[PDB]
Order: structure tokens, then sequence, then C-alpha cells
RNA sequence: GAUGUCGGCUCGUCGCAUCCUGGGGCUGAAGAAGGUCCCAAGGGUUGGGCUGUUCGCCCAUUAAAGCGGCACGCGAGCUG
RNA sequence: AGAAACUUGGAUUUCUAACCUGAAAAAUCACUUUCGGGGACCGUGCUUGGCGGGUAGUUUGACUGGGGCGGUCGCC
RNA sequence: AACGAUAAAAGAAGUGAGAAUCUUCUUCGCCGUAAGGACAAGGGUUCCUGGGGAAGGGUCGUCCGCCCAGGGAAAGUCGGGACCUAAGGUGAGGCCGAACGGCGCAGCCGAUGGACAGCAGGUCAAGAUUCCUGCACCGAUCAUGUGGAGUGAUGGAGGGACGCAUUACGCUAUCCAAUGCCAAGCUAUGGCUAUGCUGGUUGGUACGCUCAAGGGCGAUCGGGUCAGAAAAUCUACCGGUCACAUGCCUCAGACGUAUCGGGAGCUUCCUCGGAAGCGAAGUUGGAAACGCGACGGUGCCAAGAAAAGCUUCUAAACGUUGAAACAUGAUUGCCCGUACCGCAAACCGACACAGGUGUCCGAGUGUCAAUGCACUAAGGCGCGCGAGAGAACCCUCGUUAAGGAACUUUGCAAUCUCACCCCGUAACUUCGGAAGAAGGGGUCCCCACGCUUCGCGUGGGGCGCAGUGAAUAGGCCCAGGCGACUGUUUACCAAAAUCACAGCACUCUGCCAACACGAACAGUGGACGUAUAGGGUGUGACGCCUGCCCGGUGCCGGAAGGUCAAGUGGAGCGGUGCAAGCUGCGAAAUGAAGCCCCGGUGAACGGCUAAGGUAGCGAAAUUCCUUGUCGGGUAAGUUCCGACCUGCACGAAAGGCGUAACGAUCUGGGCGCUGUCUCAACGAGGGACUCGGUGAAAUUGAAUUGGCUGUAAAGAUGCGGCCUACCCGUAGCAGGACGAAAAGACCCCGUGGAGCUUUACUAUAGUCUGGCAUUGGGAU
RNA sequence: CCCCCGUGACAGGGGGCGGAGGACCGAACCGGUGCCUGCUGAAACAGUCUCGGAUGAGUUGUGUUUAGGAGUGAAAAGCU
RNA sequence: GAAACGAUGACUGAAUCCGCGCGGACCACCGCGCAAGGCUAAAUACUCCCAGUGACCGAUAGCGCAUAGUACCGUGAGGG
């Protein structure tokens, strides 16, 4: 039974990243919303 | 020719001398543009690389070459001629039917019409036969490549000979255009009954898949419960048989009697 | 806002319009073997071939190889 | 009733400065080009009509001794 | 109910408030191509020390991967960065786009790969190509001296540089044998007194004329300018010369000497336990890699990265008295990762989860071989509930009288069968196969002889019920249906007669190809492919073959006529004003594809009034009547095989009829063999029961919850009459409580939905077509 | 490829050698054939036994590309 | 729709003061206006934030929170 969630550091590094939100405006979008969520944490200190 | 064998679920190959290995550009397999899929399957292969090859010819002119060697490579369907000029310059051609190894091959407006040589239509003898022909001079050439071809020489124009390709078309090429003596030799293609299932995959992916039996969602033959169909049509219901697929052009008017 | 449905297997139990066995009347019942009707439900009612089949056909038997009910008895018992 | 002449339009034909487009040391480019070919087409912009399950939105009546099928919907 | 695998544990000893569980000793069973060891990913102090006992641990707990505190992790050389590039990502300029944005050459990023300087030991409680000891090596800056003169670029060239299978030779790791060498000692049980027993038996560095299989290398003069943009002494060439086998170059690895290590043990001290000191021999014989020598050899078709470092050559520049090169000291080595887990108690799975996870090493004995099988070494472990009982029932095994498929939907299940050697082996056949067909026989131990190696054959002899003596280990055959075949598919009820498949056919496409993605005269895929190509379609090896009918539908071709849009054109009609004039509608002709219309096309949809079945087949995967009728087998055969023809409703590439081989396919029969069965029995183990510890769940109107008859919304414990019945429990069984579970998936209803289809409606991408725009000139 | 034998329409036949394969048997590994056990189970798809492929259309790691009327699909409306 | 007028996407493309746009097809009168050039607080909207009050809540209310977008769930967006 091999799970759905298989770690990689630099996979979850490059989807999701702060520098992966950077590059598109969806991302940037999901950074303001997410700093006014409350005070959340934004991907890659998690 | 070709190579047999006897019964261990089998038949033909082709036969391949002169080995070399020389001295040109890698490429990669790839089936799409920057989205999907667009030109179905193909993703197979043998990881081959890429032999750049002289078609033009033009620079060569006046200067003769003897013929190396004759090497069999993917990406051609053709023997590829190995070429060395009295400039020191080694260069790729096209192997037509017939070119013993070490013959002589030299290019120009003056040349004579012996197997290899590279000169223009308007040089080229009254119904002779030749292959590697452009459409436009320069660039290079598109006409008569393939496995077994030729195109052959069916009068003048003005600045026009009229050619015949090799579909049996008959279509008006300006003889500013290089022509390259012969046919092109590559054995016969036809013959070779590329063995079974995954001969195919050793030069290229999965073949023909049937709509018929795919669903209503994937094809317009699919569906039903039985084998059958209704209407006759591809991914997009336009249909196979019989549809000029062609449009109203500018070389059409450079087209002659095209019928088949 | 659920009463699982054919057939089998397992377990039974019940009715009698009785297939056997028991007691009788009549007989186109000499005897033997029967045909029918009346009383009788204690017990008994075989093994196989084909078919998913109950039914049915056939093999070899037998005192006989009974008919129905029990949600066409029985899946919180089995099969499927 | 001949026609010099500016001619506004349609038809085949031809040309080259538009445009497309390949070669050359300068790979996609731009450049000067010898240029090479195509070329008033093709492309593309507006409009016109056709085609168009490829796609998209929807429609597909009721009665009915369950529904369907058959039948029946008003009037005398 | 359970306490998470049936790999068992036992005693003594210790500690403590308390021990089945923590510590130690001694035994026991278990893994040992692992259940040992090493890494990667990922986890994040889980490591070590000293504590601790709440919770976490399926019981316990003095214990732990839990809690607290402290400590521990060292690099010029290993892996990565300061180097290079692949897919991909990116991207000034550049090409597009209602926006946000999609592209894109160079360049750049990007290891999974290329390049690149050390090995051997020691050791803290916890690190080691990191620290220390011995001896290395690399680049850099500079100093004495040699030389005593050229260095020789973002540019050229060379080279990096690459497949698969198979294989000759030499060697090592490494393992095996021994009356080799060394060391220690006693050994009794009946003997052995060593010829027994146990253990140990070289790693690095250096020189050396030693030994060595294997491995790859031609050298210089010169010529043409047209070749490497230019240059060149470098490279590519055409040529001349000397080189055929000797020849050169390097030596994996062995040997000797040396030397630094290590080494069985050994001695001393012991804070009760480790420290510290010492130190023997290193042989002969055999086996042996997927590693090394190497970029080896031969063959094959599908024809097997790039780029830097690097080697040579110039451009430019500075210098040609103080160059490049060498060794000879010195100085210099920046950044990040190193603990621990890492086939699992520490990663992903809520869990201390029978699952999952990529690479490396993986010993010995027996066995043709082996990573197989059994047992074992080093190493690791007995699975964090126990203990008794020996009932039903349940699971997993063992044996079975007589019978042997009578069981059943079906031999489902489970036997039988089993390895290697010898002999022997059918129809049919694509001459490969069928085949391991079918059968039959051998198998152990000792002795002599022989032999081509472990061993093997021959002869003789011995033992047992039996000698692949235990483990690994095909039952077989005769007929068919389907598909040819290997293969593929429904992650979690369908592995097939599905899909694919080689082969065959129709058709499209002349190359900014058709075709497909796309806000787009961008770009890209087809393809760096070009018409024995590329697309779509349907058939499905192979063999014999593929018939009749185009009326209707699609499709290609045609041209007489019919109909038709915008538009060009404008007869005429009207409003208004005194008019000039401004204005509402408006025709005839002319105007394109298109459809009607003529023809043709079926391995185009399609049919058996367009004709209506050519072969081949037929009660078939199509057959209704139906258990059709004869036969075959059976004691008996609704299935199966064969034959007939009345084919309810076979039939020729939605292919027809055949076919050897193949098949975890489907169907019928036989042999063999069996607990499938008559008909069950005994035996084992694991649950079930009992005691101590931890202790859930679905369900639940409330219940103080019987039977038969009846009655009630039509199936009564709860209504009636009659019967039965002391209170409460435990092990059991499954009839009832319309028992539980999911607001029935069937069915109907809802002017509820969504997928799909089309000659239902409607729009539209797309595409075609007339006009106008870019868009201009002349002959005519 | 090297030797022995055979061409009357007939082919190649025996030996030596070589090492071919969508060849065989079979552990890894990849896969799920049949029965049983299991039914919040050890497990939200397994376990034992049996079975299939086992040099190929093979298996697998790393980096990456493709997605909602959309992708992918040796084609179940499967997978995302 | 009798559809005027503003507004552009494509073809077209006038006047200029005895002139031009309008007044809901259009005409004439009659009025109203002078386009193709730009800027321009104020009165209007909102509440991250501060103050004041309330026939607003008072711990299942009141914001999700008597502070936490934390724990906790998810690869993520997101939820909480
Ligand atoms: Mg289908
Ligand atoms: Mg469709
Ligand atoms: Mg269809
Ligand atoms: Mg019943
Ligand atoms: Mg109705
Ligand atoms: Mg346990
Ligand atoms: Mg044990
Ligand atoms: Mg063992
Ligand atoms: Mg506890
Ligand atoms: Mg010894
Ligand atoms: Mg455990
Ligand atoms: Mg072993
Ligand atoms: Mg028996
Ligand atoms: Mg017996
Ligand atoms: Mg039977
Ligand atoms: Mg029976
Ligand atoms: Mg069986
Ligand atoms: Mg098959
Ligand atoms: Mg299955
Ligand atoms: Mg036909
Ligand atoms: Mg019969
Ligand atoms: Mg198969
Ligand atoms: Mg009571
Ligand atoms: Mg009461
Ligand atoms: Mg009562
Ligand atoms: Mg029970
Ligand atoms: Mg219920
Ligand atoms: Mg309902
Ligand atoms: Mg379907």
């Amino acid at each position: 039974m091999k799970r759905t969630y298989q770690p990689n550091n630099r996979k979850r590094a490059k989807t999701h990243g702060f520098r992966a939100r950077m590059k598109t405006k969806s991302g940037r979008n999901i950074l303001a919303r997410r700093r006014a969520k409350g005070r959340h944490q934004l991907t890659v200190s998690d | 020719r070709r190579q047999m064998t006897t019964a261990d679920f089998s038949g033909l190959t082709k036969k391949r001398p002169e080995k070399a290995l020389t001295e040109a550009l890698p490429k990669t397999g790839g089936r799409n543009n920057r989205g999907r899929i667009t030109s179905r399957f193909i993703g197979g292969g043998h990881k081959r690389l890429y032999r750049i090859i002289d078609f033009k010819r033009r620079d060569k002119s006046g200067v003769n070459a003897k013929v190396a060697a004759i090497e069999y490579d993917p990406n051609r369907s053709a023997r590829i001629a190995l070429l060395h000029y009295a400039d020191g310059e080694k260069r790729y051609i096209l192997a037509p039917e017939g070119l013993t190894v070490g013959a002589t091959v030299n290019a120009g407006p003056e040349a004579e019409p012996k197997l290899g040589n590279a000169l223009p239509l308007r040089f080229v003898p009254v119904g002779a036969v030749v292959h590697a022909l452009e459409l436009v001079p320069g660039k290079g050439a598109q006409l008569a490549r393939s496995a077994g071809t030729s195109v052959q020489v069916q009068g003048k124009e003005s600045d026009y000979v009229i050619v015949r390709l090799p579909s049996g078309e008959l279509r008006r090429v300006h003889s500013e255009c290089y022509a390259t003596i012969g046919a092109v030799g590559n054995a016969e293609h036809k013959n070779i009954v590329l063995g079974k299932a995954g001969r195919s995959r050793w030069l290229g992916r999965k073949p023909h898949q049937r709509g018929s039996a795919m669903n209503p969602v994937d094809h317009p033959h699919g569906g039903g419960e039985g084998r059958t169909g209704a209407g006759r049509v591809p991914v997009t219901p336009w249909g196979k048989p019989t549809k000029g697929l062609k449009t109203r052009r500018k070389r059409k008017t450079s087209d002659r009697f095209i019928v088949t």
C-alpha cells in the first residue's frame, strides 16, 4: 500500500514555495489573501 | 534481398553494410508542443541521434569529391553517403541506387549527368530520372528523399521544367533548383516485413488504436453493443475517404494535372 | 428512512384428499394376483445418469418409492 | 454613321516598388545585400450567404385499476 | 470481544516502596539473499551520560524511541557550492496578445549524468577517507637557483564520446584443504594421549636489473586554396618516404627487501569493572567474481547525450638581458552536509500498524549449478499481556478400514505427480514444433579395476519398509468453442471470447503537407519527416477466398437548366415646402459557393418496390418451436462430438471457411489419484472456556419482554379467551423481535438532474463563399 | 563459417562449430489465476497456499512536462 | 419598433458665421444651442484604524478567538 504522500523536500519547495508564488500572480494573490487570513503561515516556513 | 529467419515467429529484416559512426548532432524524442499531445503516438524508440546532411549542396560547386563510405542512419530511411571534397571539407549526402563506394561526385551548373552529381534542372536531360529536388533555389531538397523514390523530367516551360513526382503527379518546378541524378536507393522498404508487435516499438510507439473500441466520450465511432459504426469519420467528423483537404493557394497554379 | 429473490444443502414439523404397512365392505372376487370404495396419519417412503432447475425422462431397485403446508418452511444456517 | 483623347468599370494575361518568402559571414531577429522564388493571389480586417452534434443550451403532454404498448382528449 | 502473526521459553542472581516483564549470568528456540550490515530519500535530537515514573507503552514497569537537564556532530582530497551541461525552466533584444498575459535566438539556471588531489591504522559514554599517529598528494601566492627565452585567447582543431547480447586470456577481493607454521591448554565419560581438540595464518607505503597475462600506438617531408569566418607549425584532405611478424608504450597483479600498521592471545591493575602494557606465525594446494587488467574479441539491428576540464594552433597584447617548464623550501587551504533511524517502533500509512520504500555487501555445509532448499557463522531476535483448562463450535495442519467422484453448478478443494541420469515417445504439423508427449528404469553405503575434472562407468559385496532416505520438486491424456501467437485491460467483485498485435485494404496529403494545440497573419507538434513518406479509418498471423444490389444517404467528377445573400443598379409610389431642393418605402436585369439535376464510387453508411445470397458454413458464443431427428460415448447423457436440413433472425476485411503452435480462456470425455463423497473417526496446534491485568463496539422510545387460538391497518410478547410458567445467572443455537447496516439502486411520481445520441429545436467554434479594405502598373 | 553427400521440374541432408530468440524452467523483481481466512480487519483492498510474466511492448530511481469540457488512456467512461 | 440621438468595429469622409448640431422617422416654419483641447476643492461613498454612546451580547451569546487564525485537518488552495 504505497500512500498518497511521498515527501520530497525539493518538490514541496519547487511547487508551493514562496519563490514559487513569486512567478505568478495567482500565488501572490494567495500570499496577500493568506496574510490577511489571520496571521497564517505562508508555505515555506511550514 | 533481405535477411530471413527459420521458424521462430519471424519474417524479414534488411541488410546493412559499410560501418563508420561519425560526427553529428544529438536529437531528442517528443510528440508535442507547449501543450498536450498533437501528433498521436510515436513516443518510443531506440534513442537515435541525428546526422546533419546536406541537401542543397551549393557551395561545393566546381569542386569534385569522393564517396568515402555509405552508412545507414535513422531519421532518414535512405542510404547516407559520406563525401570528402578537394576542399578538405567532409559532407553528408543521400546515396542513390547503384552508387559504388569511392566514385567521383562533382557539383555545380557545369556538372555531368552522372550518379550523385548536383546540378540544376535546366541542365537536366529530357526524360532523365533524378532525386533530391528543391522547390525553390536555395533552401534544400524536399523532393524524392524517401524509400526507393525518384522524379523524372517531362519538358521545359520558361524558367520551369515539368517534373513527375512519385505519387505520379505532374508539376511545374523551375529550372533554377538543384537536382541529384538517380533514384534514392534505399533498398526497398516495402520489402521488410517489420517483424512483430514491438518491431514498431523499435522505431516508434504504439500504432493505430481504433476509435470503435472507444466510448462516445472519446471518439465518434465509440458506443454501441457489438462491433460497428455509422457515418465514417475521424477525431473530428471530417471523414477520411475522398474529401479534398487542400485549400485554394499560390503553388496551385504552379501545379498541372495533379490527378492522383 | 428495505419484509433478500430461483434452485440445492442442513434441520425439521404439520394436514390427509393414504404411495407402503394395518382393519374392513363390494366385485365382471374360484385360488393366486387384482379393480374399486370405507376406517386408519404409528412408522416408513432407496441409490444413480441428464438439467441451475423444482417438475420431467431414463438406469438398477423396492413394502412403497405419497401429495401438500409451514413467508412457493429454512441466506443474522451454508451454497450462490 | 469614323475616331484622337482623358478613360469609370468586368474578364484572361504580364509586370514590380506593397506584402509573403529562402539562401549568404551574422541559428529567433534586424540589417546591407548578389539576390532567389512566389506575388495583387495567399494571409488578414468588415460584411454576405452556405455548411457545421465538433461544441453549447434545451425540448421531448396527460388520462391510465403500476408504468409502457394500444387506445382517448373538443362538440352533438 | 479483543491486547495486532503459533520464531516457544526456562532457572538462578541482582535492584527496588512494589518485578512474569528492568539488569546480569547460564541455557533454550528464531532469522541468517535475513528478520545481518552499509547508504539514499524522508524524519529531526529520537544518539550518548545522569536522572525521572504523570500521561504515552494495548498488562506490568524500577523500563523505553516517553519526561527533565547536560553533553555529543570537526574535512584542501568524501557528496554538493565557488566548474560543465540534458529534459525542463528561463529569458534583454525579438515575435504575438481586451487586460492579467502566451512565445521566443543567444545567454543562464537546472544531477539523475561529465570533470576533479590520500591511504593505512588508533580511539571519547556519544564523531571520523573529518580528530591523532605514520607516511602521502593537489592547486595557489612568493623566495634561492636552473633555464637563460616567448607566453600561446570568449576563436580553430583534437579529445572528451557513450548501444545490446555473447566470449578468449591473466589477476585480485574472497572462500576451501592439510601429519604446513604459531599459540593455549586440559583431556576422564568406552577409547584418543596426538597423527587429537580450539584459535590465529598480512594491510599500507617505498625502492628493486625480479615475474607477468592483458592492454593502444604508425613517423616525418610536402601540395592545393576552394576547407575549418580570418590565422596557424594545429586539423581535414590528394601525394612522397620509411614502417610487413621483431617493434615500440604502460603495466592489473604476483615476488623479494624494507618499513609502518595490524594480529591469536598474553601480563599487570581494577574504584567489581574496564583501563593499560606486551606480542607468535604469517605455508603449500585448490576454487573464484557482475570487480580489475582494458576504451579487449566476435557477432547483431532497432544504429546507441551534451558541454567544460584537457591536448595541440594562431588572432591580439605585452616581452624578445629579467619567458614557458622543472624541484626546493616556505605560506596557503573559504561555504554547506556528517549525530541517530534508515525494509523500519524513528520514513509514507491516526497506531510502537502482518502493508509500502530505491541502491550496495550478503559467509559456510550438503545439493549438476544457484541469491533455490534445509541447517548453521558473524550479526540480530523470541514479535511489551500473562498463566491454567484440554467441552460444543471455529480456523490451520496430520493419519485413515472397505469403496474411489457414488460429491457437486463444476473433481471446487485436496491428493496423486515431482529433481537429475538412462532408455523410450503418437495423431497433426507452418517441418521449428507438438514433447518433459505417453510410458520404463536408475538413485544409498563399502571394496577392487579403469577414466576425460569436481567425479564417473564397470564388476563384486552390505544394510533398511524405503536410498533427489529429511527441504526445495510438472498428474496426464482424447475431443472441441474463442482468439492465432509474447503482450494489454476494469488501483477496490469482471483477465476474458476485450484492447493491442504483425500483416492486409480504403482514403487523405507536393511540404509554410494534410492533421492536431492555440487569447494570436505568434509559436510549436507532424519533422529538422517528404508521397515503397506523414495522417485518418476499418480488418486482424497464416492458407483458400472476399459474391449480388448504388434506389435512398455520404463521397469524388460534371455541366443544359431551375432556385437563391449582401451588393452594383433604380422603373415607379409617397410625405413636405410657394420652390430650389430635402426626404419614407421601393423592380426589371445583373450577383458566389450552395441544394434540386446528370454520372460514377461500396475492404463508403447500407440492403438480400436497387436487387433481393457466389463459395464457404448451418439447430452454431446466433435455434424461437427444442430435451429438433438419426448416431457416438453412458447401466441411464436436456450438456458434449458427428451427421441432416425446416437457418424463428450465418455469410464473405462490422470479413467467410480453415489451420500447427499458443492460452492461470471456455466446453465434454478418459486415465491416474485422492475425505469431494457413502460417513465419518482419531491426532496436533491456534481461538473458543477458567484466574489475575488493561478493556472497546455497532445498537438502544421506554420495557416488569411466554404459548396456542382469535382479533385488530390484512404476519400480535404489549388487544381477547385459554393454556403455560419460582428468583438470578453461565456455556451454547440462530427460529422470532417484520432483528442490524445504508431516507430502495428495482418500480412509479417530480412540468428535478446529469452523461450520451441524432435526418428534435436553436445558436456557435470551425469552414466555405460574393463584396469592400491593405491593394499598385501595363499590354489586352 | 569449416569438412561429408544430393541436383533423372525438385529439395538439402549428416557432422563440427557458432550463441540466435516479443524461446523455455526458474529466484529476485514486476503481476494478480483459484480456494480459503479476514469484514475498522494486522490492513479504507490484505494473509497463507496455488498461479502469470521472469532479455522484453521488460522493471526501477532521480529531475521534469501535460489538467476540468480539460488532461491521459495497448480503451473499463479507466485514471487524474 | 414609425427609432430619433449619443457610441464606436469596417468602408466612407462636409461645411466654416447670407454657417453648422439638436428638438424622437422625415419636411418647412419656429425655437434651444455654437461639438471635434485640457485642469478644476466643495456637497457624495467607505471604515484598517481612534473616540463616544446603546429598551447590543455576557462564556453553546458576543468577532472564529475573554486572543489563536494558534492547536488541529489537507500535498496544496483552503479549512479551523
Ligand atoms: Mg468499448
Ligand atoms: Mg460524439
Ligand atoms: Mg458508433
Ligand atoms: Mg422460499
Ligand atoms: Mg403519467
Ligand atoms: Mg503483541
Ligand atoms: Mg520462543
Ligand atoms: Mg534456524
Ligand atoms: Mg501502563
Ligand atoms: Mg587447525
Ligand atoms: Mg510491537
Ligand atoms: Mg549460502
Ligand atoms: Mg479412506
Ligand atoms: Mg487402503
Ligand atoms: Mg455425479
Ligand atoms: Mg447428485
Ligand atoms: Mg483443483
Ligand atoms: Mg488471446
Ligand atoms: Mg480479478
Ligand atoms: Mg463485399
Ligand atoms: Mg442421444
Ligand atoms: Mg498470456
Ligand atoms: Mg417475568
Ligand atoms: Mg397491558
Ligand atoms: Mg395474551
Ligand atoms: Mg452465532
Ligand atoms: Mg432490517
Ligand atoms: Mg426513497
Ligand atoms: Mg460501456
